[PDB]
């Protein structure tokens, strides 16, 4: 099912095992704790890697930041969770956190807490404040817990993985889980919640290849998620996307959507065997462990589609008074442009189609909704199917009843009164399209501008464009350059001539019809 | 042999060089918006709260160049970050009210947070 | 001269090996490093941190400081690229610091501090490039 996804690979690091992956909790650094008996943390945004831990000389299994004390803990199969200060370096604490390795450990800002999970079945607290004493010590897993997490509406609650075909919800104050959910059936690697302040979730992950959705509010098991072609070696929820992240010991990653659980995407790397997932909790970067390294990739949709006419319908999609599905929204609010205006949204008619794009018509009298390869126009405020298209992009021009699609089949279409234009079609190839009068078309390291008139090569401009824009006049272009910007002159004579004589070379133009203004 | 023509050309030794020839070409009223001088001057005091309260001040004193009278002083330039239009969308003084302080953030980032309310403004 | 010593150190109060590249700080050498690295160079958690009118530029290792001095002084990337290297060079000679291991392989510090800096000019080293010396 359709869903804004950009998978990009933010930082790789290549190490030994690597079987837990965190963000930091406030910091734009991810720390990975690998089988190096090293944690690692690399701050992968500037590509730079902060600071490394030396926990112990046999694996650490888990590692996450107490973000407040300025502290990492780490669990190794020294049976201890060590605690070191990330700026000042050097060993804050040392303390046997259990009698076995140290799978995971969750962190609770708002306590003093650490609960840690280890495979001696058992989890216990350690409260940093305290140096490290044990605070309350969790006795009901039978088996080696695999995960903790802590539930985001109650911080006194976590659910903790077992290998025992549970996950099982406990608090603080009682040693004993206050209730069992039976999540799997092959063992439960992972648990998880679904983040939020309304969102009563649990996730399972399970070794019979499967990943399992739950609701601990109505304890029935909402879906199962088909999850990899081999042993789901942990699975997570991502909390924007409404989709689940889950990896395999396959060296496959799947990302399901979680309204329909049809296959989003399958990622591969050449690091394969991926052991954990985690997602950010600000949302749009999971980072996966596998057996030849980490990597932290994140997540598209990182703005939203909205256009602003002159009938005060600013239709979007999704949001508030709007369902995703459907198409709606208005603005006639005026209040003080200082603070941020309400969604003073009206009820507009059907829709067909998801949108990848939704837009209305600049001056209003179109709204269009674009998406899966094709593009479906809605009336202004009546919403009754005025016209349909193909576009796998769809952009208003200037004129906004020519508008510029890329029909993807290596030319930049235009389509005027969404019926297809081919007086326009490029003597350039595509590779990309920028809208405006002169339809900007991005091939072979050039940038190549053509009429709605005869489609010609009025010039090449030798700097790529992130958009053209033309004015409602159709002489003067800016254009959005990783130059910074142009301002271009379209001398519409010494275009006409130049075009009809076609002077302008296929691919490389006219360096006279367009002329450089600043 | 320092001082260059061109913008660079590249390498951290010809960029370490560039903001002294910089701040040459515009000395006027101090660097006002610090240069390349930004990325060691933090580690210039590591020690935490003391970088915070140093930043309100040049962010402070950045907005603005007012009357300076007495603890009224924001020198730098008098437009960069203005003040007050009312067409302006969220604002120059939502960063204003954080200044004025209680206590808002810590001691040390206060007291340079109570006298930068009474600079600006 | 820039770079008059470029010195390993222990917080025990002495130089532990050290180099003086051209005879002027023999014994001037153990007092400096013996008062300052002690105090952390007298630093805050900051590699540069100035003392007595002498720049210290280091990073601690156990009770141990890795210690460049300066009283001059030709830019600011090339004082910590000396001292980082050299960070490259020590745990292959004695696995991290530590004072005994330090002072075992007094030779082998101290040749890298001859071929790293030479002459208070800050030249380049790498753990290769150290073995044809020693070998």
């Amino acid at each position: 099912m359709p869903l804004r996804l950009d998978i990009k690979r933010k930082l790789t690091a290549r190490s030994d095992r690597v079987k837990s992956v965190d963000l930091h909790p406030t910091e734009p650094w991810m720390l990975a704790s690998l089988y190096n008996g090293s944690v690692c943390v690399w701050n992968h945004e500037t590509q730079t890697l902060v600071k490394t831990f030396e926990v112990c000389d046999l694996p650490v299994r888990a590692a996450k930041f107490v973000a407040r004390k300025n502290w990492v803990v780490t669990g190794a199969d020294d049976m201890q969770i060590r605690v070191f200060n990330y700026n000042t370096l050097e060993r804050v604490h040392m303390f046997e956190a259990h009698s076995d390795y140290i799978r995971c450990i969750a962190v609770h800002p708002t306590q003093p807490f650490i609960l840690t999970s280890s495979d001696d079945m058992l989890i216990k607290l350690w409260d940093w404040d305290k140096k490290w004493s044990c605070s309350q010590v969790f006795e009901g897993h039978t088996h080696y817990v695999m995960q903790i997490v802590i539930n985001p509406k109650d911080n006194n609650q976590f659910a903790s993985a077992s290998l025992d075909r549970t996950i099982k919800v406990w608090q603080l104050g009682s040693s004993s889980p206050n209730f069992t959910l039976e999540g799997h059936e092959k063992g439960v690697n992972c648990i998880d919640y679904y983040s939020g302040g309304d969102k009563p979730y649990l996730i399972s992950g399970a070794d019979d290849r499967l990943v399992k959705i739950w609701d601990y509010q109505n304890k029935t098991c909402v879906q199962t998620l088909e999850g990899h072609a081999q042993n789901v070696s942990c699975a997570s929820f991502h909390p924007e996307l409404p989709i689940i992240i889950t990896g395999s010991e396959d060296g496959t990653v799947r990302i399901w959507h979680s309204s329909t659980y049809r296959l989003e995407s399958t990622l591969n790397y050449g690091m394969e065997r991926v052991w954990c997932v985690a997602s950010l909790r600000g949302s749009n970067n999971v980072a996966l462990g596998y057996d030849e390294g980490s990597i932290i990739v994140k997540l598209g949709r990182e703005e939203p589609a909205m256009s602003m006419d002159a009938n005060g319908k600013i239709i979007w999609a999704k949001h508030s008074e709007v369902q995703q599905a459907n198409l709606k929204a208005m603005g006639d609010t005026e209040i003080k442009d200082g603070e941020r205006l309400p969604l003073a949204v009206k009820d507009m008619g059907s829709c067909e189609i998801y949108p990848q794009t939704i837009q209305h018509n600049p001056n209003g009298r179109f709204v269009v909704v674009c998406g899966d390869g094709e593009y479906i126009i809605y009336t202004a405020m009546a919403l009754r199917n005025k016209s349909f298209g193909s576009a796998q992009e769809f952009a208003w021009a200037h004129d906004s009843s020519e508008y510029a699609i890329r029909e993807s089949n290596s030319i930049v279409k235009i389509f005027k009164n969404f019926k297809e234009k081919k007086s326009f079609k490029p003597d350039f190839g595509a590779e990309s399209i920028y809208g405006g009068f002169l339809l900007g078309v991005r091939s072979v390291n050039g940038l190549a501008f053509y009429d709605w008139e005869n489609t010609e090569l009025i010039r090449r401009i030798e700097i790529q464009p992130k958009h053209i824009f033309w004015s409602d006049s159709g002489e003067l272009v800016c254009i959005a350059t990783e130059e910074s910007f142009f301002i271009l002159k379209y001398l519409s004579e010494k275009v006409l001539a130049a075009q009809e004589t076609h002077e302008g070379v296929t691919e490389d133009g006219i360096e006279d019809a367009f002329e450089v203004l600043g | 042999v320092e001082l260059i023509y061109k913008v660079c050309h590249a390498n951290p030794s010809e960029r370490a060089r560039f903001i002294r020839c910089i701040y040459n070409l515009l000395q006027s009223s101090s660097p006002a918006v610090k240069y390349e001088a930004a990325g060691t001057l933090v580690t210039l005091s590591s020690a935490p709260t003391a970088i915070k309260a140093a930043a309100q001040c040049y962010i402070d004193l950045i907005i603005k160049e007012s009357d300076n009278n007495v603890k009224l002083i924001v020198l730098d330039r008098l437009v960069e970050l203005k003040e007050h239009p009312a067409h302006e969308r969220v604002l120059q003084d939502l960063v204003m009210d954080i200044l004025r302080v209680l206590s808002t953030p810590d001691l040390e980032v206060r007291k340079k947070t109570l006298q930068l309310a009474l600079d600006l403004v | 001269m820039v770079l008059l010593a470029a010195a390993v150190c222990t917080k025990a109060g002495k130089a532990i090996v050290s180099r003086q590249f051209v005879e002027m700080t023999r014994t001037r050498i153990e007092g400096l490093l013996a008062a300052f690295p002690k105090l952390m160079n007298t630093g805050k958690q900051h590699t540069f941190v100035e003392t007595e009118s002498v720049r210290y530029v280091y990073q601690p290792m156990e009770k141990l400081y890795m210690v460049l001095i300066t009283t001059k002084n030709s830019n600011i990337l090339e004082d910590l690229e000396t001292l980082r290297l050299f960070s490259r060079v020590i745990p292959e000679y004695c696995r991290a610091l530590e004072e005994n291991e330090i002072s075992e392989h007094c030779f082998d510090l101290i040749f890298a501090f001859d071929e790293i800096v030479a002459l208070g000019y800050r030249e380049n080293v790498n753990l290769a490039q150290i073995r044809t010396f020693t070998e």
